[PDB]
């Protein structure tokens, strides 16, 4: 759970997402197929999201 | 319905604590007799040039001798020109040595008489070194004029300028941290890396205790709208802020349900001076008790509900409450910790070192729940797992003097003095580059 | 009766005590006691103040409660209809003082 801090495409692919909570933010490296599931949803700058890591 | 004010208890009221005089004139001469008994090189007079309270004393003690405002007043009927706390705030021709709103001295005809009162009440009948504080990133003309008043008017062996918050850092036995000091004129944030201030990237917020007092005066001027029969001085509003304001932990939930009727009798703080149950404006101005019947000891009252948590909140949300177009304290601290210090070459660990000791120095800090708000803000900004430990100094308004007291007679201070012939040769704006003072020019 | 007050005014004085250490050769200059604008004009440090760029939560400026909507006539944030009534019937010369206290 948490608020998106940045949407940074690293390679030119892998896109880091910082998930800010009320206890601290945390970097997160995404697969280039889970990002095409984030991107179908309309997540832009500071939307709170709920990423399942496993499924 | 008579229920909401039938079983309501009688009020517990607090009087006005206006900054009046106090009946003391000591000509203390017992300090020079102890100062002339010590060996040379270990005697120096330390003056904290504070904007709210200039302090002065000798370095071999723990408490300062003189703690006066920079108030002077001169007039005539024989000419009286006394200064300091001897002014009663019943004649006031008061003008201050500091410019109103900024800790940069630009009223030198007042500062000369304030230093005159200091050297008289310490005892000078005749040449000691001077360690003196200043503000961060001081203007060169002010330092030139202060050095000219020290050498030419009085006659001194040497003086050295320093930042008082960094002296309180050096007395608190820290090595590397993020000194956040909320003073009377401005709130500084200074990162310190191995006993050295990184003054190329320190940030001052332009808010302070004087701004607290003036903004509290404006909100009590606009709250009591139809005319309040009473003299609304700035200093009595400052003493209201000193003992009736606290930084709230979770602000947007505390604020919106603050003026509810159920329990307003314990939130409200009331101040003397020498239908209605539906509207909130009666609860906002007057309280859950009924209206003022225009009595003697009823019209001359000031009620405080929102001003307890609205005025000390401007340090964190400045652009909305008071319209100062700058950033909050949490956002400045996060900008320095997360975006500048990892991008600076020459230092090893940006989160693992500066977060070991974040402590709070200045006088505008002794509010209930102020360190916890900053700790929750930095916990919301920093990555998970950083060992954050925010604390405060031991003697927050007096450690700025004690830090320069302990520093005054060491080898680094001896290698940073400016003697009289160095002032005669190098000029006026000469800077011994010490790790506490400003950058050399 | 006022002799004690007169003695308190007399003993609290600077000219009553002779200046045994002030240098009489020094003379003060007239071009002092300036402002920050004048000193910054002399030198043309103290430009380390930084603004912000973020959404601000706008509160009321009559009371301190959170207020979500303003006015066209006077541009005041206000909480509910009692504060709107007191805004629309306030005497002139104060509706600018609320924006002066806000900025
Ligand atoms: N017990 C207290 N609770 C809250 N605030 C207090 C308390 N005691 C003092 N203060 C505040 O501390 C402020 C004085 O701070 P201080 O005189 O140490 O600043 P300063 O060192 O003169 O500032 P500068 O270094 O800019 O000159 C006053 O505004 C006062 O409101």
């Amino acid at each position: 759970e948490g608020e998106v801090t940045e949407m940074t495409p690293e390679e030119a692919s892998t896109l880091l997402i910082g998930l800010k909570s009320a206890r601290g933010q945390k970097k997160l490296r995404l697969d280039p197929s889970i990002y095409e599931a984030i991107q179908k949803e309309r997540v832009q700058v500071g939307d709170v999201i709920y990423i399942e890591t496993n499924t | 319905r008579d229920e909401p004010w039938k079983r309501l208890p009688p009020p517990t009221v607090y009087p006005v604590k206006e900054a009046r005089f106090e009946k003391y004139i000591p000509p203390q001469l017992d300090g020079r007799e102890r100062a002339l008994a010590q060996p040379p090189g270990q005697v120096a007079i330390v003056i904290d040039n504070g904007s709210h309270s200039v302090r002065a004393g000798w370095n071999f003690e723990d408490k300062p001798r003189l703690a006066i405002p920079p108030i002077m007043s001169k007039y005539r009927d024989k000419t009286f020109s006394f200064a300091g706390s001897d002014c009663y705030a019943a004649r006031s021709h008061i003008r201050n040595a500091f410019e109103a709103g900024t800790g940069i001295v630009s009223n030198w005809d007042v500062m000369e008489h304030v230093l005159d009162y200091v050297f008289v009440k310490l005892g000078m009948n005749e040449d000691m070194p001077i360690v003196m504080t200043e503000a961060v990133a001081n203007l060169p003309y002010s330092r030139k004029s202060m050095s000219e008043i020290i050498f030419e008017c009085y006659g001194a062996p040497s003086l050295v300028y320093g930042i008082d918050s960094l002296f309180s850092f050096r007395h608190n036995q820290g090595q590397t941290g993020l000194v956040v000091s909320s003073s009377y004129s401005a709130t500084h944030v200074i990162p310190v890396y191995n006993r050295k201030a990184l003054l190329s990237q320190a940030i001052r917020l332009n808010w302070g205790g004087w701004h607290m007092a003036e903004y509290m005066l404006k909100l009590l001027k606009l709250k009591y709208y139809t005319g309040f029969p009473g003299k609304l001085n700035s200093s009595q509003t400052e003493h209201m802020v000193r003992d009736f304001c606290y930084v709230s932990l979770d602000y947007d939930r505390e604020l919106a349900g603050y003026l509810d009727w159920t329990g307003l009798e314990d939130r409200e703080r009331i101040v003397q001076y020498p239908d209605w149950s539906k509207s909130l404006l009666h609860a906002f101005r007057y309280g859950p008790r009924p209206f003022d019947p225009s009595s003697q000891a009823e019209t001359h009252r000031v009620h405080l509900n929102v001003e307890r948590i609205r005025v000390p909140e401007v340090l964190f949300q400045p652009a909305a409450i008071a319209g100062v177009d700058q950033a909050g304290l949490v956002e400045i601290a996060g900008d320095i910790l997360c975006q500048r210090l990892p991008s600076l070459p020459g230092i090893q660990d940006a989160p693992d070192a500066f977060l070991r000791d974040v402590f709070l120095t200045g006088g505008n800090t002794l509010f209930q729940n102020f360190d916890e708000r900053l700790r929750q803000g930095l916990m919301a900004l920093l990555p998970v797992g950083a060992p954050l430990r925010v604390r405060r100094a031991q003697d927050a308004i007096l450690d700025a003097w004690r830090g320069a007291a302990g520093w005054a007679c060491t080898e680094e201070a001896k290698a940073a003095w400016i003697t009289r012939e160095e002032y005669l040769e190098k000029g006026g704006e000469y800077i011994k580059e010490h790790d506490l003072g400003n950058a050399f020019a | 009766a006022q002799a004690a007050h007169q003695a308190l005014v007399e003993q609290l004085d600077l000219h009553s005590i002779h200046k045994t250490f002030r240098n009489p050769n020094w003379r003060p200059n007239q071009r002092r006691n300036k402002t920050i604008k004048a000193i910054l004009g002399e030198s043309q440090t103290n430009i380390e103040s930084a603004p912000s760029l973020a959404p601000m939560k706008h509160y009321c400026d009559v009371t301190g409660l959170p207020a979500p909507y303003l006015d066209p006539k006077t541009r005041l944030r206000y909480h509910n209809k009692e504060i709107f009534a007191m805004i629309r019937n306030l005497p002139q010369g104060m509706g600018e003082q609320f924006l002066e206290a806000r900025g």
